[PDB]
This record gives C-alpha cells, sequence and structure tokens, in this order.
C-alpha cells in the first residue's frame, strides 16, 4: 500500500529554461 | 468550440504537455495561473519553442471532455498532439 | 478393398450440420416467440444454408421490407462465422392453426399469464382445435394452485401410430408462487392422408 | 479493467456495421477471433475476453442494446436507442445507416 | 469437358434417399448415369440411463442414428462442367440430403 | 527480475522447450499468452457439454460433447430416434 506525494515542479533541472534532463541505482521509464 | 469536440472523440497536465510539447510533438499552446513557475516554464519552453495563450483557463475545462453533464473544472494545457 | 477414414469426413460432416440446426431452434423459440414460431430446417448451400421457417404471423418475424430479418441473418453468421449475404432465410406459414400443438401452447401460456384462470383457456383452446378438425385434444396443467386435466374426444396414447399421428408439446410458466407446467396433445388420424391400421371399410 | 479507447472504438464500429454481436459465454483468459483493434503494435491486434465482457455487460445495462443466451453464446441487438448513441461515440452524423438495411 | 467427377449422396432417411437417386437416375437416363454403390449403414449407437439420479431397477435408452449413403461416379468426365450444373439444378430440391461431387 | 538468472550449469536442465502436451479443448478463443501472472496458468483440459456448463459425464463419441442427461431432451431434434 504505497503512497504518493502531491507534485511538484522539480523536472526543471536547470536555472534558465535550459531543458536539463529530458535517482540511486539508473532505471528507464518502464522497464525498459 | 465546435469542432473541437470532434477531437476529443489533445491532452490536459503538466505531466502530459511537457511529454508533448518537447521532442516537437506538439501543435499549439495555450496557457492560463497560481505561480509564475508554472507560467514562465512552460513560456520559456515556449520561448524554445505555436506558443500562444487563451483568454481564459475555464474554456479549456469546458473545450476538453473534463465534465459529464455541469461540473467543469479549470485545467491549463498547451498540447494538440493529437490534431487530427 | 476401401479405406474407413474418407467417408468419415462425409458422415462426420452430415452430423455436425444437425446440431448446428438445433441451437437455431432453441433459439428461435427464445426470440421469435411472438410471431409463434414452430419449427425450422436446413439446406447447406454452396457458399451459405438456407434455413426456412415457419412461423403463424409470418408479418411479426420480419420487418420494414425484412429489416430485422436482415438484422437477424447478418448475426448468425458470425456465430457460425459464415460469409453474410450468402446467408438467405426463407419464410412460410402455417394454415391449420388448430392442428399443430406448439402455437396454441404458446398462446395459452400468454392467455394464462393474462390473469384469466386455466378453465376458460383449456376450453378455448379445445374448442379451437376441434373446429379445426381434430379427433380430440388434451389439456394438463401441473403446478402450485396438483393436477387439473381437461379432455373432449378419443385419444390414442400407445403403439407406433403415436409418433406420426399424436404432436404434443410442452412449456414452463415462471409465476410469482411458484411453476405452472402446461402440456397439449392433439391427435389427427387423417394426417397427409396416412391410413391408421384397423381401420377398414367394405363396400356394396 | 483498464480498457483501451481502440477496443471500445473498435467494438461500437463492429456493432453498428453490423447490427449484431455474436459473443460466447466465456471469463477465463482468451482473446476474441472477432473484432479487432490496432495500438502502433504493426499488427492488427485482438481485444482480450474480459474486456470485452464487461463493455457488453456495462452496454446492455444501460439499455443500449438487448440480449438473448440461447446455450453458450450471448447474442445481443441494438435497439433505437443504440443507434442513436453509437453514432455519437463513433461520432457520426444522422444519415449513416447500418449495413443490414441494405438488402443483405 | 472431362474431369472423373462424382457423386455422392447422404442422409439418414431411407424414404427420400431411395426416392431422390430414382430422380438421378432418370436425369442421367442419357449421360450413361449407372447404378450406384450402397454402402454398409453407419448405425450409431448410443446408450444411457433413463434415470436422472440413478434410482430403480437400472434400465437403459437404446437410440441410435443410420447414415445411409449412394455414390454416382458414374459420371466421371462423361459429362461436362457446363451440364454438371444442370445435373445440379433439374434435381429435386430435398431440404436434407447433403451432397457432395469431387472429381 | 527481468536482470537476473541462475548458474549457467544449472541450465543444461532446463525443461525442453518443445511444447506440452496437454492442450485445452475448444468445440470452435484465439489462442494468445498483477494477477495475469497466475490467473489460470495451470493448464488442462476443459471438455464440457456444449449446452450446460457442466464438466461431469459427456460423451465425446463421434465428437459429440453432451451431457448424458441434457441428451435425452435434444436427441429427437439432432436425429437419433429410439428404435429396437
Ligand atoms: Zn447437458
Amino acid at each position: 500500500e504505497p503512497k504518493k506525494v502531491r507534485l511538484a515542479c522539480l523536472k526543471y533541472y536547470t536555472i534558465k529554461g535550459d531543458t536539463a534532463e529530458p535517482a540511486r541505482h539508473a532505471d528507464r521509464c518502464h522497464c525498459g | 468550440k465546435e469542432t473541437f469536440k470532434r477531437i476529443h472523440n489533445l491532452v490536459t497536465g503538466h505531466r502530459q504537455v511537457f511529454k508533448y510539447l518537447e521532442r516537437k510533438r506538439a501543435k499549439i499552446c495555450f496557457l492560463a495561473c497560481e505561480e509564475k513557475q508554472y507560467a514562465d516554464i512552460v513560456e520559456c519552453l515556449c520561448k524554445e519553442y505555436h506558443l500562444c495563450k487563451k483568454f481564459t483557463r475555464r474554456t479549456l475545462g469546458e473545450l476538453t471532455g473534463q465534465v459529464r453533464c455541469i461540473k467543469v473544472v479549470p485545467a491549463s494545457a498547451c498540447v494538440i498532439h493529437n490534431f487530427v | 478393398i476401401v479405406r474407413r477414414d474418407e467417408e468419415n469426413v462425409y458422415y462426420s460432416k452430415y452430423l455436425n450440420d444437425c446440431i448446428m440446426e438445433a441451437e437455431l431452434h432453441e433459439f428461435f423459440s427464445r426470440e421469435l416467440v411472438d410471431a409463434g414460431y414452430a419449427s425450422c430446417s436446413l439446406c447447406r448451400t454452396i457458399d451459405s444454408i438456407c434455413v426456412i421457417i415457419q412461423c403463424a404471423e409470418p408479418e411479426v418475424v420480419m420487418g420494414d421490407n425484412h429489416y430485422r430479418l436482415h438484422k437477424i441473418e447478418y448475426l448468425l453468421a458470425g456465430r457460425f462465422m459464415c460469409d453474410p449475404k450468402n446467408f438467405n432465410i426463407w419464410v412460410d406459414k402455417i394454415i391449420k392453426r388448430g392442428l399443430s400443438a406448439e402455437i396454441m401452447v404458446d398462446n395459452l401460456r400468454a392467455k394464462l399469464e393474462e390473469a384469466m384462470p386455466i378453465r376458460r383457456a383449456a376450453y378455448s383452446i379445445i374448442r379451437t382445435a376441434m373446429r379445426a378438425g381434430a379427433a380430440g385434444c388434451e389439456v394438463i396443467v401441473a403446478g402450485k394452485l396438483r393436477a387439473n386435466k381437461f379432455k373432449e374426444g378419443c385419444l390414442i396414447s400407445t403403439g407406433h401410430p403415436k409418433r406420426i399421428f399424436l404432436a404434443e408439446a410442452t412449456r414452463h410458466i415462471k409465476m410469482r408462487q411458484g411453476v405452472i407446467g402446461v402440456k397439449v396433445r392433439i391427435y389427427n388420424p387423417n394426417i397427409r392422408g396416412a391410413v391408421m391400421p384397423d381401420k377398414i371399410e367394405i363396400g356394396a | 479493467v483498464h480498457i483501451p479507447k481502440a477496443v471500445y472504438k473498435a467494438v461500437y464500429a463492429h456493432l453498428y456495421e453490423n447490427a449484431s454481436l455474436a459473443l460466447k459465454e466465456y471469463w477465463r483468459v482468451g482473446n476474441v477471433p472477432g473484432i479487432t483493434y490496432v495500438d502502433e503494435n504493426g499488427k492488427l491486434c485482438n481485444p482480450t475476453y474480459l474486456h470485452v465482457n464487461c463493455i457488453m455487460q456495462s452496454l446492455e445495462s444501460r439499455g443500449v442494446v438487448k440480449d438473448t443466451f440461447a446455450w453458450r453464446h450471448h447474442y445481443y441487438l441494438l435497439t433505437e436507442k443504440g443507434e442513436q448513441f453509437i453514432r455519437k461515440e463513433l461520432d457520426l452524423t444522422d444519415d449513416v445507416l447500418p449495413t443490414p438495411y441494405s438488402k443483405p | 469437358m472431362h474431369q472423373k467427377y462424382t457423386i455422392i449422396v447422404v442422409g439418414k432417411d431411407l424414404k427420400l434417399v431411395e426416392r431422390y437417386v430414382k430422380s438421378i437416375v432418370k436425369e442421367g437416363r442419357a449421360f450413361g448415369i449407372s447404378g450406384p454403390c450402397r454402402a454398409p449403414v453407419r448405425r450409431l449407437t448410443i446408450t444411457t440411463r433413463k434415470s436422472p439420479c440413478g434410482e430403480g431397477t437400472n434400465t437403459w435408452h437404446r437410440f441410435e442414428l443410420r447414415m445411409y449413403k449412394r455414390t454416382f461416379w458414374v459420371t466421371c468426365g462423361g459429362n461436362d462442367i457446363s451440364t454438371i450444373l444442370s445435373k445440379t439444378v433439374v434435381i429435386p430440391g430435398i431440404q436434407v440430403t447433403v451432397e457432395v461431387e469431387e472429381p | 527480475r527481468n536482470l537476473g538468472s541462475c548458474g549457467a550449469e544449472d541450465l543444461d536442465s532446463r525443461v525442453h522447450p518443445s511444447t506440452i502436451f496437454w492442450p485445452t479443448e475448444a468445440d470452435n478463443a484465439s489462442g494468445v499468452p498483477m494477477r495475469e501472472t497466475e490467473f489460470c496458468t495451470h493448464i488442462a483440459h476443459k471438455r464440457e457439454c456444449r449446452i450446460c456448463g457442466n464438466y461431469n459425464s459427456v460423451y465425446r463419441k463421434y465428437g459429440l460433447f453432451i451431457c448424458r442427461r441434457c441428451f435425452k431432451e435434444n436427441a429427437g431434434k439432432i436425429g437419433f430416434v429410439k428404435l429396437h
């Protein structure tokens, strides 16, 4: 029964809309 | 307003607009809101890449299929990926 | 001299089509009751089956330009996986309705469910048959009301002639208190101009 | 439960074009040999029995079609209300009419 | 032209299956169609208890279904595919009396 | 677990990929491959009367697949006749 957190605007890995990205070990969307 | 209903038969949400604004899969953009960090993100991402702003945030809830008929819900979005 | 596994296809091909039909009889009974369906058949065509039916009210089965019949036509196709269009149902009509057990039993069942009691319906049915040229009928109604029978004239109930002359039918009625088992039997000794045994004549 | 929209549209279209769905009583794992759908799969992929069974149940419960069961085969048939509702989901116009009306 | 065609008649009822051949041979009066081989009857058999619950004296139903069949391979190529259709039309229409033609 | 496995020396003991010999009877369901992992992984024939969904007392002779009890009701139409 895992829980969830309110979504925040963290995907912005930059400092001025520089789209840096399109976390322990590696992982990709889905399982591959 | 008229044929848009044909299209819905498009996306809404930050997690699904970004995922279609970039990679140039999008179409047209219509901003809104509450916080700049959600206004000057896309707009700046609109600065790179179409970019438009619709007068009201509610009609998006209306134009889109976020209702059941009676309970329109606001929802800013800017990705017309389908555009069939 | 001959191989016994070649003709097995022809033998097995004829048996499958027999069952392919009984399902049709069941389905029609569950659906085209409104037109009082009686019986069906089959005729494997080059690319389809020429099923013909017999229903007292032909008009009810078909619709506007047979529209609902066309509707049914496609349905069967998918169920049996045959090409549509090639399907070609045919519709027939029964003349002496007072000589068939099934239409009478269905009408009687409907009447019973019209709040009218057993006696009036049974006597209406027997009158309808006798006025339609029948030696005799017999109406039996069993359920939560025992068995209350009604009969008019002479019937046979034993021997080979029974299966060909006597025609019987049965139904079930779902009434609030329970189930009303109802059946009917009619004995026509002039069917298809067949001479009943031990029936003789001498002349001058 | 998470039934794809492509399946919804495929079933609606198949129903209206044929006016008749001849379905088998089943509740285990297996796809339907008839209706079909494509989702960037490269080859039209058939639907699953659970999905179509739930969809049919919802539709009939809503009064769009009626059914007989016979033995081992749900036979369905869409009513006038059926033609009046599918055309909306397929996004059709009232002029169009089911195929069977065209001399089967 | 010539195809070494075959005629096969399969059915259950002895009455029609015997009357239909008479019409066929009439139609083949001049095309040389001749006697048919009558195969041994395939008497399928099934037995079952008469009681759904198995009470009382053990009794048994005995139903059987026969499969009469006849073959008119006589035509062979003696007739043309043109009138092989003619062979298949002038014949009466019996509701159930399956038939098939092969070379 | 898609990035794991056992020792190679053990892999030699893998069951022969030769298809299993225990199929399921289909009288006429397309053969296609969470709870889905084991909803009905166990594989076994399910021959049953094609009239009543009952798996008990079914004749397989001549490819009928009819319950013995439900046989009497429809035998008259199916063609079987009671003589001798
Ligand atoms: Zn059964």
